[PDB]
RNA sequence: AAUUGAAGAGUUUGAUCAUGGCUCAGAUUGAACGCUGGCGGCAGGCCUAACACAUGCAAGUCGAACGGUAACAGGAAGAAGCUUGCUUCUUUGCUGACGAGUGGCGGACGGGUGAGUAAUGUCUGGGAAACUGCCUGAUGGAGGGGGAUAACUACUGGAAACGGUAGCUAAUACCGCAUAACGUCGCAAGACCAAAGAGGGGGACCUUCGGGCCUCUUGCCAUCGGAUGUGCCCAGAUGGGAUUAGCUAGUAGGUGGGGUAACGGCUCACCUAGGCGACGAUCCCUAGCUGGUCUGAGAGGAUGACCAGCCACACUGGAACUGAGACACGGUCCAGACUCCUACGGGAGGCAGCAGUGGGGAAUAUUGCACAAUGGGCGCAAGCCUGAUGCAGCCAUGCCGCGUGUAUGAAGAAGGCCUUCGGGUUGUAAAGUACUUUCAGCGGGGAGGAAGGGAGUAAAGUUAAUACCUUUGCUCAUUGACGUUACCCGCAGAAGAAGCACCGGCUAACUCCGUGCCAGCAGCCGCGGUAAUACGGAGGGUGCAAGCGUUAAUCGGAAUUACUGGG
RNA sequence: GCCCGGAUAGCUCAGUCGGUAGAGCAGGGGAUUGAAAAUCCCCGUGUCCUUGGUUCGAUUCCGAGUCCGGGCACCA
């Protein structure tokens, strides 16, 4: 099973999520096949905080890899239409 | 030990009794095949062959076997009495 | 066999002490110092200089 | 951090008017400068090689007041800049805000300077800074906060920057007590006899 | 909060435990607190304390300007091992002496004991003062009181002795009552977490406990609590508290209580020390010490001492022996002084002023001690 | 924008130039010790005993798989108090849910240690003789029967552990039949092999009145795929010793049989007699490897803590089952060692999981909080479990930031110290005086980490249907361990916060007195024999800073292993 | 917590079954020399660990504690 997780990066107190492409039988920061994009939900007023190349994304998905609901509804955040 | 996982334990020894029981009558029609291959008779195997040729690919669907080492079966045992024969 | 630093010490047949390396190049064989103020082996008297080595705390007065 | 000793001393160890204690009295003549490193002053030293470069080095430390690994801190920075590590170096340390602050004219000396901006008296960008250690980038303004702002010390401060030199590097208002940082400074424009040549070398080992 | 330990003594079946009950039901009534029933003090359970069974009951009663924690003994010779050994001491005790039997030989030897391990005040409770009702009789019962205290080196002419009735104090009968709240204001007018070293025990598995009574304030489990011993002082903290093996979430006055320190050896605490509060006492080389010796009859010597005599100090738990300094005039010192000593003990310790002991040398009692001033 | 970068000095000698070692100045450390000590931010903290271990907890979950319901809460029937429906309360699986049992799934992940391993491993680059649950793509199927077993009862052995005897019933448990395909065995013809049903809602119809039927969601069987994981093979590389020189006889290869998911001496029978070996076999010693870390101008040298990938191990040795996957940390069987209970016949147990203890050792932390967040497990979901993880506590262990105040202040004091006793120095230092106040401490406000989820509603699809279900918004109440948070404001007062090494040269900075080859100093050269800038005290100065020194360790300097770069 | 052995001038030991403490190795003080070797001339420098008892009298007798090493426990 490959899922489209996220990896706790950063700090104490100062997270820094890395939404990677790995194994579910794995890590949470262990072996990942690739990082599509990171995520900063401790970001600010500056002009990023959240990049997600959606072709990368499709391209797993649309093989058979599942995604992470944080991950999902951050989808529809970054919303793929608008 | 003392863990609810135990019944693992006794499943698996319903398990063993069951599966090694089904190995032994699988291997014992194998076994009644070279009987007929020592002695020569072409007739005697071939019948033989197609007797249990359903039942060592009837545990293959089973998830006993791993289904390539069953057919591998079928291959040579069909080669000692096409010699034969 | 260490090198007991000092002046007047109180080390006697036993006590556990603490040994650290270093050379004299005054006594042949030696190889140590044994640190006063570790222990067993007190710090030595009446000494206001320099007591980082030989282990006397810091005059109260 | 602080050295928060006799502040005077150690600019009779060099014989110059380092601006340690500026004040109200500009002209001190009272403090035996020169004459009065220690007990046995009187003595001319054999100064060494290595001896002509330390000073050099002590010099500047003690006029910023900043310490050894804090300078060795800075000198790796200086290291790690394209032009020149001569001059890396001391437009790096003019980036001090209690730097910044003391050209401005709002501080009489580094060290009344250096309690401004450690008290949040001092506001850049609209935005408190305490540590003193605040590298100020290009083209900024800096400015005192409201409620901290002409409580007498900056007051008297301010005029005491009429005997001054006023520099080129920065810009004042001095209308509502404001100061922009333009461009980082050129040595050309700093004193002109501090020698930073001498300081290169000695932590090449 | 301020804490003295108190007891009531004298002859068996005078009203000892009656009277124990009568203190702890009135402070509890009219100015609140907790109240242990009667039968709750008459039966004790048991303690070990250095090898030895003793019962002791260890009932409380508040006084809204002092802390008690009470000790009782339904056996007389409980009582014996209980202030002679180091178990149970009283700063202030409550001499239980009956109208109707007086001065008992049993009440003889009570106030006998107070005079050897040391016990400067003796609050007197005149009990069972329901059945003789004359003036008379009530008042050969005082001066046989005071005159078996006046013998006995008790300033007995100005104790305030308490007559009542205990049995009465129990059912709640005003007149009787009061009459205990002007015994426990007694307590307070006449008469800081510390904790002895008895007994250690390396748990198994959990860590150091160190056992013992507590002698002053409460304590839960997690309390950063400092230990003064017969060398450097540490810090550490009661990560619990245990009774026989019994959990207890908080260790308060008058329980004996199992502390369990934060990774301590057995060879960093030895039986003797003390665990004080983080910032009371520290530790003594040097002070000073007033005595009473006793007689050759009574114990004590029959040959004097002279300069650089070292007698073991037994302060409660511990056996110091220290060279004693004697004080400028007196060369001899004859069995029977009441002189002050100097102290330079061989090894430092929490030794504040009013600190009472009974000295020993050899292997028998030789005198009383109290210490007079801190070096 | 992407390595702008390399130092020396002391000591052979009467003196000199070389050769040549020894030593020192630097940086660093998973640190230890000594003294001292104000706080905070981020990491890190058992290197020796892979030493033995008390207790708590660390992997369970699903009723939408099934018989049941021992318990808790309702419903319903009934029954008793007596206020006649206010209560009391015996039955009852009929619902919600649920100990224990059968079953699917997980338990092979996550987490810890480094004993073993010199090549069966790792790293680098290729390769074909493989397999691959969960997830996903495409195409068909999913028809029909039978008999046992646990729970549950009765009886019964045993201290307990732990079973046994005669019977009961169902199922996505198990076993046959039916049907086969581009699937499998075969040159072909042919032969042979699969499975399982549940949950919600509801119209006509239909009700042996259980339910069927239509439909929605999901699961089951087979095949070729794909993604991913895993296994296997070759080549290169990956420590020291030749005072280790011959090693090997299933060993080198072949044929055949068998076995493995797959090729194979992987294993056997027979034939042949070769295979490895100086560009180092075997043997012995040591040892986890790498991406990296430290030093170094570089090349290289040393090293492999934390983190990340990999292999090995799980009290010692061995074996095997189950299963997609283990030949398995909290699984089984056996031998052995060490503990534990014992009713002495017999059984029970493995902290190198997080804490913690004994002991070891120079030395390295709480038997804490919560599942709010991320990830994982099961489940439709809700949720439940989670010592993974997120946090807190402990320590100056390291890097980093800040404070211990500022300005003013000359009889240029007292006192200390030196003095040619004039004075100088301590010293703008202090006192005195005028202001401000970070961080401590006290008292109130107050981010953000929170995405969703649950219920409701409208719309759009699904459908016979406005239902159910699914999806896109929105409304209500909100879910926060940390947490007396980050941060902000107010109040009082300089109030609560400075030691450490050193001063002959190398090497920055001095005298007096005392001790007199004594005591001690000491890294090296070297000091001390009665006038010591080197011993000890004291004043002063210097270096650094909440750290300063010391020892050990590694590199550098050492071009004293020299390829760059020597003889 | 309890039971013994060492605690004898710098060091190692004799002496006791009460009678005013020894020896050996020492080391040092003086004369010589620039300072010592060598030679000559003189040597205890002791609280018997401390302390108390049984006292004409205790190192030695009975007692205790403390320091050191060696054996046994006990497990809030
Ligand atoms: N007559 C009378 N008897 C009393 C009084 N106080 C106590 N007692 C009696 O003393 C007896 C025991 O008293 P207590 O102190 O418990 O004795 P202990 O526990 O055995 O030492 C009881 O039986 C009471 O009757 C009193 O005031 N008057
Ligand atoms: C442990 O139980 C202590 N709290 C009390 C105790 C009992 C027996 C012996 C020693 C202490």
């Amino acid at each position: 099973m490959v899922t489209i997780r996220l990896a706790r990066h950063g700090a104490k107190k100062r997270p820094f999520y890395q939404v990677v492409v790995a194994d579910s039988r794995n890590a949470r920061n262990g072996r990942f096949i690739e990082r599509v994009g990171f995520f900063n939900p401790i970001a600010s007023e500056k002009e990023e905080g959240t990049r997600l190349d959606l072709d990368r994304i499709a391209h797993w998905v649309g093989q058979g890899a599942t995604i992470s609901d944080r991950v999902a509804a951050l989808i529809k955040e970054v919303n793929k239409a608008a | 030990n003392i863990k609810s996982a135990k019944k693992r334990a006794i499943q698996s020894e319903k398990a063993r009794k069951h599966n090694a029981s089904r190995r032994s009558m699988m291997r014992t029609f194998i076994k009644k095949v070279y009987a007929a291959i020592e002695a020569g008779d072409k007739a005697a195997a071939q019948k033989a062959f197609n007797e249990m040729q359903p039942i060592v690919d009837r545990q293959a669907a089973k998830g006993l076997i791993h289904k390539n080492k069953a057919a591998r079966h079928k291959a040579n045992l069909t080669a000692q009495i096409n010699k034969l024969a | 066999t260490s090198y007991i630093g000092g002046e007047g010490h109180n080390l006697q047949e036993h006590s556990v002490i603490l040994i650290r390396g270093g050379r004299v190049k005054d006594l042949p064989g030696v190889r140590y110092h044994t640190v006063r103020g570790a222990l067993d082996c007190s710090g030595v008297k009446d000494r206001k200089q320099a007591r980082s080595k030989y282990g006397v705390k810091r005059p109260k007065a | 951090a602080r050295y928060l000793g006799p502040k005077l001393k150690l600019s009779r160890r060099e014989g110059t008017d380092l601006f340690l204690k500026s004040g109200v009295r500009a002209i001190d003549t009272k403090c035996k400068i020169e004459q009065a490193p220690g007990q046995h002053g009187a003595r001319k030293p054999r100064l060494s090689d290595y001896g002509v470069q330390l000073r050099e080095k002590q010099k500047v430390r003690r006029i910023y007041g900043v310490l050894e690994r804090q300078f060795r801190n800075y000198y790796k920075e200086a290291a790690r800049l394209k032009g020149n590590t001569g001059e890396n170096l001391l437009a790096l340390l003019e980036g001090r805000l209690d730097n910044v602050v003391y050209r401005m004219g709002f501080g009489a000396t580094r060290a009344e300077a250096r309690q401004l901006v450690s008290h949040k008296a001092i506001m850049v960008n609209g935005r408190v800074v305490n540590i003193a250690s605040y590298q100020v980038s290009p083209n900024d303004v800096v400015s005192i906060r409201e409620k901290a702002k002409k409580q007498s010390r900056v007051k008297a401060a301010l005029e005491l920057a009429e005997q001054r030199e006023k520099p080129t590097w920065l810009e004042v208002d001095a209308g509502k007590m404001e100061g922009t940082f333009k461009r980082k400074p050129e040595r050309s424009d700093l004193s002109a006899d501090i020698n930073e040549h001498l300081i290169v070398e000695l932590y090449s080992k | 909060k301020p804490h003295v330990n108190v007891g009531t003594i004298g002859h068996v079946d005078h009203g000892k435990t009656t009277l124990t009950a009568a203190i702890t039901t009135v402070l509890a009534k009219t100015y609140g607190g907790a109240a242990r029933a009667f039968d709750q003090i008459d039966n004790a359970p048991e303690e070990k304390a250095r090898g030895i069974t003793i019962n002791t009951s260890h009932v409380e009663y508040d006084t809204p300007t002092r802390h008690y924690a009470h000790v009782d003994c339904p056996g007389h010779a409980d009582y014996v091992k209980n202030m002679i050994t180091g178990a149970a001491q009283m700063d202030g005790a409550i001499l239980v002496v009956a109208a109707t039997d007086g001065p008992m030989p049993q009440t003889r030897e009570h106030i006998l004991l107070g005079r050897q391990v040391g016990v400067p005040y003796i609050i007197v409770f005149l009990n069972k003062c329901d059945m003789v009702d004359d003036e008379e009789l009530l008042e050969l019962v005082e001066m046989e009181v005071r005159e078996l205290l006046s013998q006995y080196d008790f300033p007995g002419d100005d104790t305030p002795i308490v007559r009542g009735s205990a049995l009465k104090a129990l059912e709640g009968d005003a007149e009787w009552e009061a009459k205990i709240l002007e015994l426990a204001g007694f307590l307070d007018s006449y008469i800081p977490f510390l904790l002895p070293i008895e007994d250690v025990f390396s748990i198994s598995g959990r860590g150091t406990v160190v056992t013992g009574r507590v002698e002053r304030g409460i304590i839960k489990v997690g309390e950063e609590v400092e230990i003064v011993g017969i060398k450097e002082t540490q810090k550490s903290t009661c990560t619990g508290v245990e009774m026989f093996r019994k959990l207890l979430d908080e260790g308060r006055a008058g329980e004996n209580v199992g502390v369990l320190l934060r990774g301590i050896k057995r060879e960093e605490i030895e039986r003797g020390q003390v665990l004080a509060k983080p910032g009371t006492i520290k530790p003594h080389t040097k002070f000073e010490s007033e005595v009473y010796i006793l007689s050759k009859d009574e114990g004590g010597r029959h040959t004097p001492f002279f300069k650089g005599y070292r007698p073991q100090f037994y302060f409660r738990t511990t056996d110091v022996t220290g060279t004693i300094e004697l004080p400028e005039g007196v060369e001899m010192v004859m069995p029977g002084d009441n002189i002050k000593m100097v102290v330079t003990l061989i090894h430092p310790i929490a030794m504040d002023d009013g600190l009472r002991f009974a000295i020993r040398e050899g292997g028998r009692t030789v005198g009383a001690g109290v210490v007079a001033k801190v070096l």
